[PDB]
């Protein structure tokens, strides 16, 4: 009934000093989605006296 | 690149298929684009790798 | 002394509901039509003593 997919990006980038055993930088996600629920239709009768 | 003298094949100094980057006839030189130039940030901490 | 064409209308499309069995739409005809009526003629006369 759906259909969906993430997206993810940006590890950083920081400054070492020697022995500095520096903190990490994360990285988000998100995700996008779709959903399909309505549909469309042409009756369009025909009579049969009319046809003959 | 925009300049009639490098778009007119009339003129002598033009150059065609100029997508890439294309030779500066003038003096016969190649110009390329380069997309990552120094962006001025309004006083923010100094730059990686930068001591005094 | 007549002839006849005929045309035929466009359909158009509604919503479907489940289960709805929605109501159809009417594709409208009508007809040209050409009448010939009318002759035209050019007639001169030319007598034999002025033709000698």
């Amino acid at each position: 009934n759906t259909v969906s997919n993430k997206y993810l990006g940006e590890t950083e980038i920081q400054v070492l000093a020697p022995g500095q055993s520096p903190a990490a930088t994360p990285t988000k996600a998100d995700k996008n989605q779709v959903v399909i629920d309505t549909t469309v239709i042409a009756r369009n009768t025909v009579a049969m006296l009319h046809d003959v | 690149r925009d300049m009639d003298r490098i778009v007119d094949r009339s003129y002598t100094l033009a150059d065609e298929s100029t997508v890439q980057g294309f030779a500066l006839k003038s003096f016969n030189v190649p110009v390329v684009p380069s997309n990552r130039f120094p962006k001025f940030s309004q006083g923010a901490a100094h730059h990686k790798l930068s001591n005094a």
